[PDB]
C-alpha cells in the first residue's frame, strides 16, 4: 500500500542492504509486489540494531503481515529482533506493537507455532525490558492478546487419594502435539477445522502459561515477576472466559488417541498442578491468586473437580486454617474465600452431598462452618472505635467482571472475626433461601 | 434438603457462638442469624435457639433493657408471626414473652 513505498524508501536511504530496496520499489513499479522481494529486504534491514532502520523496519513487517500473506519466518525474525535486556528500549516497543498488529486483525488469523511464540516473545519482553513503560506496555499488550486469542474461542463455541497422588493423574496426554505453524486464516468438518485449530490455539496458550507457573522474597525479581504473571493470567483466562471452559460442547482431539475430549479434562490436569505446587506459598500475592483461581474452580467446575476440591480444602486450605503458626493474611485471605463461597446455596449443598454425604471422604461442609465458628469468637480489640472504623471500612455478593492486575516493575484478627460471622450469617441466609 | 444439615452442625454448635450476644453493631445481625432457625421448614435446635432468643429479649427483668434486648424481642414476635405453625411445643416461650411485655 502507501507505507511500504516509503519504508522501503527509508530502508534505502539508511542503506548491500540497499540494492534489495530498490529491486523491490523496481518491482512495485511494475504494478501486487512478489512477497519475497518485499520480505527480503526489511528482513536483511532488521538483521542490524540500529536506531531508524529496525524500527522502521519492524513496523513495516508487522504492517504488511496485516495483508496478504513467509508468517512464521515473519514471526521468527521479529522475536529474533530482541536480543534480551542489551536491546534498547525503543526497539523492544517497536517489536511488542508488530507483534500486536501481526497477532490481532480482521484478516490473517496466525494459528500454532507463530501464535505461540509471539506470545513467549512479548512475555520476555515484559520479564526482561529493565525498563517501566515498556515493561508496562507489554504487559498491555500480552493481555489483551492472551484475552483476545480465548475471546476468539468463545465467538466460536456461540456461533457453533492425596496431595502427592495429583502429580502423575495425567488424563490428557499432549505429547508434541502443539506447535503447528502452517496454519493461517483469515476473516459440517469444515467448520470444525477451524474450530478445533482455535482450540489448540487456546490450549496451547494455557499450557505455556502452566509451564510458566510450575516452576519452582524479591517480589520485583524476574522468577518471582514470572510466577506471578503467570498465575495472574491464568485467573484472568478462567475469569473472563469461564464459560469457555465450562462449555461441554469446547471440545480437542487428543494426541495419542485423536479422541476429542471436553476442554477442561485436557486441562484438569494443568490447572490442579498449578495449585497443588503453586499454592499455599510463603508469599502473600502467589497465595492470593492461587486462592482466587480456586474459588473460580470451586463455583463453576464442582461436577469436573469434584475430587480435586475435595483434596485441596483437605490438604491446602482447611489445614491452613487448622494450623496456629499460619500466617494471618493468608487466613483472611482464604476466610474472605469462605464468605464468598457462603452466599450460593448450591455450591454448600452439593458441597456436603458429594464429600460429606460420601463415608470415606472427610468430612468437608461442617468442619468449614466450625473453622468459620472458631474465629467467629475471639476479640483482640476493646477500643469502639476500631469497630467504628471497620464499619465505615465498607465499600456484598460475589460477581464476576473482568479482571487485570499490573506488577510493572484495622487489626487483622478482628476483621478476619468479622468476616467469619458475617460468614456465617450469610451461610444461614443462603440456607433459609435453598429450603423455599 | 437442608435437613442432614438442620440436624449435623446446628443443636450445639450454632448456639455456642451465637451466645457471644453476651459481649456487643454485631448484635444486630447476631440476632438476625438467630432468626434463621429453621424449624424443619428435629426438636433441640428450635428449642434452644427460641431458649436463647427469650433470653436475651430479657423481658422478666424489666429496667434493664437496652437496644438489644428490644431487637431480640422484635427479632421473636416476627418469627412467631411468619413461622406459626412450626413452633409447635415451642410457643410457651413465645407467649411467655407476650405476657411479659404485656406488663410494660
Amino acid at each position: 500500500l502507501k507505507f511500504v513505498v516509503s519504508s522501503l524508501d527509508i530502508i534505502a536511504a539508511q542503506a548491500q542492504l540497499a540494492e534489495l530496496a530498490e529491486k523491490a520499489l523496481a518491482a512495485i513499479k511494475e504494478n501486487l509486489p512478489d512477497p519475497e522481494v518485499v520480505f527480503a529486504p526489511l528482513q536483511l534491514a532488521t538483521k542490524s540494531g540500529t536506531i531508524p532502520l529496525t524500527t522502521t523496519a519492524l513496523d513495516c513487517i508487522g504492517k504488511l503481515i496485516s495483508y496478504s500473506y513467509l508468517i512464521e519466518r515473519a514471526i521468527d525474525t521479529i522475536c529474533d529482533c530482541f536480543q534480551g535486556e542489551t536491546t534498547l528500549v525503543e526497539i523492544q516497543l517497536q517489536i511488542v506493537k508488530s507483534l500486536l498488529a501481526a497477532v490481532l486483525n480482521d484478516k490473517i488469523i496466525v494459528h500454532g507455532a507463530g501464535l505461540l511464540k509471539a506470545v513467549r516473545q512479548v512475555y520476555n519482553i515484559f520479564l526482561l525490558s529493565r525498563s517501566t513503560a515498556n515493561q508496562q506496555v507489554a504487559q498491555g499488550t500480552l493481555t489483551q492478546m492472551v484475552g483476545t486469542v480465548f475471546e476468539r474461542v468463545k465467538t466460536r463455541l456461540h456461533m457453533k487419594l492425596t496431595l502427592k497422588d495429583l502429580e502423575h493423574r495425567k488424563s490428557f496426554d499432549d505429547s508434541h502435539m502443539g506447535d503447528g505453524p502452517t496454519m493461517v486464516s483469515q476473516v459440517p468438518e469444515s467448520l470444525d477445522a477451524e474450530d478445533e485449530a482455535y482450540i489448540r490455539d487456546a490450549y496451547l496458550v494455557f499450557r505455556s502459561f502452566c509451564n510458566l507457573s510450575t516452576k519452582i522474597y524479591d517480589l520485583r525479581g524476574q522468577p518471582m515477576r514470572s510466577k506471578l504473571i503467570s498465575l495472574h493470567l491464568i485467573h484472568t483466562l478462567l475469569n473472563n472466559h469461564i464459560t469457555v471452559f465450562t462449555s461441554p460442547l469446547c471440545t480437542i482431539r487428543n494426541t495419542k488417541n485423536n479422541e476429542p475430549t471436553n476442554f477442561l479434562q485436557a486441562i484438569k490436569y494443568y490447572l490442579c498442578l498449578s495449585i497443588t505446587r503453586n499454592g499455599a506459598s510463603s508469599v502473600d500475592r502467589v497465595f492470593d491468586i492461587c486462592c482466587e483461581i480456586f474459588w473460580l474452580m470451586l463455583k463453576y467446575m464442582r461436577s469436573s473437580f469434584k475430587n480435586e476440591i475435595e483434596v485441596f480444602l483437605n490438604e491446602i486450605y482447611l489445614a491452613l486454617l487448622a494450623r496456629r503458626n499460619a500466617p494471618l493474611s493468608q487466613k483472611l485471605t482464604f476466610v474472605g474465600i469462605l464468605k464468598r463461597l457462603c452466599e450460593d446455596p448450591r455450591a454448600l449443598v452439593e458441597l456436603y452431598l458429594n464429600y460429606d454425604c460420601n463415608q470415606n471422604v472427610d468430612n468437608i461442609f461442617q468442619t468449614i462452618v466450625e473453622d468459620l465458628s472458631r474465629f467467629a469468637t475471639a476479640s483482640v480489640p476493646i477500643t469502639p472505635t476500631q469497630e467504628q472504623q471497620y464499619e465505615e471500612s465498607r465499600s456484598t455478593a460475589g460477581e464476576w467482571q473482568i479482571k487485570s492486575v499490573l506488577p510493572p516493575p484495622l487489626p487483622k484478627e478482628y476483621v478476619m472475626k468479622r468476616t467469619a460471622l458475617d460468614s456465617l450469617v450469610e451461610t444461614l441466609r443462603s440456607l433459609v433461601h435453598w429450603s423455599q | 434438603h437442608v435437613g442432614p444439615m438442620f440436624d449435623a452442625t446446628w443443636m450445639s454448635f450454632f448456639s455456642t457462638l451465637s451466645s457471644l450476644v453476651q459481649k456487643t453493631d454485631v448484635n444486630k445481625l447476631c440476632l438476625e442469624g438467630m432468626k434463621l432457625a429453621t424449624k424443619i421448614a428435629l426438636s433441640t435446635p428450635r428449642e434452644a435457639f427460641i431458649s436463647m432468643l427469650k433470653n436475651t429479649a430479657n423481658l422478666n427483668n424489666p429496667r434493664e433493657m437496652q437496644a438489644k434486648n428490644v431487637e431480640a424481642l422484635k427479632v421473636l414476635l416476627d418469627l412467631a408471626q411468619t413461622e406459626g405453625n412450626y413452633l409447635k411445643e415451642s410457643w410457651k416461650d413465645v407467649l411467655l414473652c407476650i405476657s411479659q411485655l404485656d406488663r410494660l
